[PDB]
């Protein structure tokens, strides 16, 4: 927009004519060919952090459905309490989720409470 | 927001501060950067005092 | 840079006088084009951008800027070309793809390129009304299979989102095109349209569909035709109401004529067969038509077509007829209990609206209703109404002003209690509004009385019963009855001031409260938006995402409306608020109620004490935060009333100490200063304890102590009456008028007995009746 005669950073045309966004970060993070990063991008807390950063809803509810289908072989009482509190804070702030996943969260929370 | 001023001036810090209000992407980027810096600072712990147990001089 | 254009051009020339290099000159010209676009110079901006582009086309940002400039100017081909180039240079964007798709759809292209681009845009943006419209256009620009896939897409969109007025209209149009009148009627008779009938277009389309179905099916045959006619009457009433709410006299008259011919066609079948809920529906629809005719008359009087001196009587007659229309009857046949309940609620709402409008037309006086009943309620008035409405367009047998159901008004005046009982059932259709709240408040205030809006509040929002005594208000959801009453008082005062200011521009024959449809703005936009946000947060009308801002606004407004200890308000305004609170509270007499009211009074006096000390040294009080009051003649600075306010505060503190247990301080403050508030509170406490004692079985000693307490209360009331008769200032000093004291004396005389009192009185009933 002003002057371009001396390239301070040696970036070719493939990098000069490309507007980077936010999804490319997750794209390259999932495309990481390293086995360590590939295993870290498939656990629980890493994907939770990624979904919290991306503020997604479709993939988030899909992964929650897969978690509910798998069962309680990953979540615990403190995890369920934190998830319920986060959902309550999100509902108090703005937007909401689905009635099915909401009643499932509520029934799992009260089951853990009575346990 | 609203844009009306686009003439540049001296010192690129002013242009950076003006562009900071033009897009929130770099805003949350630098926010996450500062958050990671604070995470590293909290994870370092009492290393400043642990150094004194073996800091040299000569 | 719009401003300093001379300096901008000077800087540009100074930079060009020393600039060099082809690429540097090109980017400098691009910067100059951006500056020209900012300073509104589209021609020069486009010229410079084209000059920069000709020197090796590059930069996706420059490409999309050139595309936007071409779209602003008027080159669709170059615009879509630059958009496509920018989208191909950028790593798969969304806004550029949507713009390209919408441009191709506006240019109308039915090719694989357009199909793929629209599919990509729909995959990038889920739903989207523009995307749905483009898909509908593409599916309709085909043939039979195109119509089939368009109907399938419409059904899918309706199943995904039911609250879709555009989808409903498209489905109705497709049904009308494919001659699916039965399917259109089935889709229209759904009970989920209560939230979609808020628009005039949907209701008009429903009316047209029902009229087409009736014209296609000729007469009736089963109960389906009766239900269709009832739904058509409801939709037509909604159409007339929405046209009255809007600003279009021609559309209002057209809707009134449509409702008239619909009522005529419905009565033509009512007089034949099918005698059930159809008669009640026709009665309620005729009442609503009379109400709408009166509303249209008032609207044209406001728009200045016929003077008010010739319209204050036809509108009053219309309201009287709508109020005295035959009452709904119990018709539980055909299994329509919910329908009968809805018809009864609509009849009650129409009765309440007619009574309120008649009271506003009569203003403070009540003889106008009797005058209209005994004079204008005749065939001459009916003919005058017909001439003012339809003139000579329709006939006597076709219209209702002159023929068909005439002479049915009962000799009675709609009382405030009847109006409240009607509103209790009226507040169930579409809830209430701030306009109607101010209407009821002004109607109850212009008669030296208080509005008993507790039942109305419990009906509209069933939460938090009874006025509570709190120290702060920061809950936007659960609103307090006392705060709502204070807000209603403030809005009523603001509306009265607005009416007094606007009455100097029109005729004084206008009603005190303008109707809600034809006038929705009669106060402050701040409180209007506050009430709108409150109603949205209550009835879930706001969109999922806009709630925190409304809650913060309500919290910031209530903490200033309820006042604090030191904020910057005025002592006169605080005294007026306290007087209004006392007037609204002293009507309900109870132990805990009086305790909470005394606590609230003590809190108000403690908050006013830091502000009352500034008046002793003559200090100027700044203007308050809420601009709901004017500083002309209603609000001023207290001069010699500071001593009276301090005496009232001391009396309140003494009464609180006597209620608690500080009898020494109570008698000390009583010997210091004396007033009538302490005597009134003592009499109220004595009557309350006497009633609590009488609630149980009483032998001789308990009966004699009850008689002694009654005699003490009667002596206190006699002293109050003597003080009021010695000088006519007690009704102006105390927050409650002399009517409250008279009612208290009457209740005491009734509770004393009739001819069996063990203790003979020693006073004479002044300005009251003799019961014992």
């Amino acid at each position: 927009s002003i002057i371009s005669f001396n390239e301070a950073n040696e970036l070719p045309r493939e990098y000069l004519e490309a507007n980077w966004t936010l999804d490319s970060v997750f794209e390259e993070l999932q495309a990481t060919d390293k086995k360590r990063v590939l295993e870290e991008n498939r656990e629980h807390y890493h994907i939770i952090q990624k979904f919290v950063i991306l503020a997604d809803v479709d993939g988030l509810m899909d992964e929650f459905s897969e978690w509910l289908s798998n069962g309680k072989n990953l979540l615990l009482g403190h995890l369920l309490r934190f998830m319920t509190h986060l959902l309550l804070f999100f509902r108090t702030l703005g937007l909401q989720a689905k009635e099915e996943v909401s009643v499932e969260v509520l029934k799992t929370y009260i089951q853990r409470l009575i346990n | 927001n609203m844009f009306e001023i686009a003439a540049p001036n001296a010192s690129e810090k002013t242009i950076v501060d003006k562009l900071f209000q033009r897009d929130t992407l770099v805003r949350q980027s630098q926010l996450v950067v500062d958050w990671l810096e604070s995470i590293a600072k909290d994870e370092v712990g009492d290393f400043s005092d642990n150094i004194e147990y073996y800091a040299k001089s000569v | 840079m719009r401003r300093s254009k001379a300096e901008i051009q000077r800087y540009v020339e100074n930079a060009q006088n020393s600039a060099s290099s082809p690429r540097e000159k090109s980017m400098k010209g691009f910067l100059f084009a951006r500056l020209y676009y900012e300073a509104k110079e589209y021609e020069l901006a486009k010229r410079s951008v084209s000059s920069y582009i000709s020197v090796q086309e590059r930069d996706p940002k420059a490409h999309r800027f050139l595309g936007q400039l071409f779209e602003i100017e008027g080159n669709v081909e170059k615009a879509v070309g630059c958009y496509k180039r920018s989208l191909e240079l950028n790593p798969t964007q969304k806004d550029l793809t949507l713009r390209i798709a919408e441009l191709i759809c506006t240019l109308n292209i039915k090719d694989g390129r357009a199909e793929y681009w629209v599919e990509r845009a729909s995959k990038l943006f889920p739903g989207s009304p523009e995307i749905y419209r483009l898909k509908e256009q593409l599916l309709s620009s085909q043939g039979e299979a195109g119509w089939n896939q368009l109907f399938d897409l419409i059904q899918a969109e309706l199943f995904a989102r039911p609250n879709d007025v555009y989808v409903n209209l498209k489905l109705v149009d497709l049904f009308l095109s494919n001659q699916r009148l039965e399917e259109a009627v089935l889709h229209c008779l759904k009970p989920e349209r209560r939230a979609l009938r808020t628009d005039i277009e949907w209701c008009s389309c429903v009316v047209r569909v029902f009229k087409e179905y009736l014209a296609s099916k000729q007469g009736q045959k089963n109960t389906n035709m009766r239900m269709i006619t009832k739904e058509l009457l409801l939709a037509q009433c909604d159409v007339v109401f929405l046209t009255l709410s809007k600003k279009d006299v021609q559309k209002s008259k057209e809707a009134l004529e449509r409702f008239d011919q619909a009522l005529l066609s419905v009565k033509q079948s009512v007089s034949g067969t099918d005698a059930s809920d159809l008669s009640v529906t026709f009665y309620e629809m005729r009442g609503h038509y009379y109400m709408h005719a009166g509303t249209l008359l008032l609207k044209m009087a406001q728009s200045c077509e016929v003077q008010w001196k010739a319209l204050i009587e036809p509108a009053a007659l219309c309201y009287l007829l709508a109020y005295q229309v035959p009452k709904p009857k119990s018709k539980p046949v055909k299994g329509d209990d919910n329908g009968q309940g809805f018809l009864e609620e609509l009849a009650f709402d129409r009765q309440s609206k007619s009574g309120h409008l008649l009271l506003t037309l009569s203003h403070g006086k009540q003889n106008f209703i009797s005058e209209i009943i005994e004079t204008f309620a005749n065939q001459c008035g009916q003919s005058i109404l017909l001439k003012f409405l339809f003139e000579d367009n329709l006939s006597m047998q076709d219209s209702f002003m002159g023929s068909d159901d005439i002479s049915y008004v009962e000799n009675r005046v709609p009382d405030l209690s009847e109006l409240s009982q009607h509103d209790n059932g009226s507040l169930r259709i579409h809830n209430g509004d701030l306009q109607h709240l101010t209407w009821l408040g002004l109607q109850w205030h212009f008669l030296s009385t208080l509005p008993p809006l507790r039942k109305w509040l419990k009906q509209i929002f069933p939460r938090v019963p009874q006025e509570t005594s709190r120290l702060e208000s920061n809950i936007p959801e659960s609103i307090c009855l006392l705060d709502l009453e204070v807000f209603l008082l403030a809005v009523v005062q603001t509306s009265y001031l607005q009416l007094q200011d606007n009455n100097t521009t029109a005729d004084p024959n206008r009603p005190r409260c303008l109707p809600l449809p034809i006038c929705k703005q009669l106060f402050t936009d701040r409180q209007r938006s506050w009430w709108d946000a409150v109603y949205s947060l209550i009835t879930k009308k706001a969109l999922p995402g806009t709630s925190a801002k409304l809650r913060s606004v309500i919290q910031h407004d209530l903490t200033t409306l309820r006042a604090q200890e030191k904020h910057g308000l005025q002592p006169a305004v605080l005294v007026n608020w306290a007087r209004g609170l006392h007037k609204t509270g002293y009507s309900l007499n109870s132990f805990y109620d009086q305790k909470e009211y005394m606590g609230r009074c003590v809190h108000y006096w403690k908050k006013l004490l830091p502000l009352l000390d500034l008046v002793k040294q003559k200090k100027s009080i700044p203007e308050p935060v809420d601009p709901l009051f004017k500083h002309f003649h209603n609000k001023d600075i207290k001069v010699s009333e500071v001593k009276d306010l301090e005496d009232e505060a001391c009396i309140a503190f003494a009464t609180l100490d006597l209620v608690d247990g500080k009898t020494e301080d109570a008698i000390i403050a009583f010997e210091s200063v004396k007033n009538v508030v302490a005597y009134w509170n003592l009499a109220l406490i004595y009557q309350r304890k006497a009633e609590e004692i009488e609630n149980d079985c009483l032998p001789a000693e308990e009966q004699e102590e009850f008689q002694e307490c009654l005699l003490k209360c009667k002596g206190f009331l006699k002293m109050i009456c003597d003080e009021y008769s010695a000088y006519p200032s007690i009704a102006t000093s105390l927050p409650v008028p002399v009517e409250t004291v008279f009612e208290m004396l009457d209740s005491v005389k009734q509770s004393l007995g009739e001819a069996m009192d063990d203790h003979s009185p020693a006073f004479m009933e002044n300005h009251s009746v003799l019961t014992t």
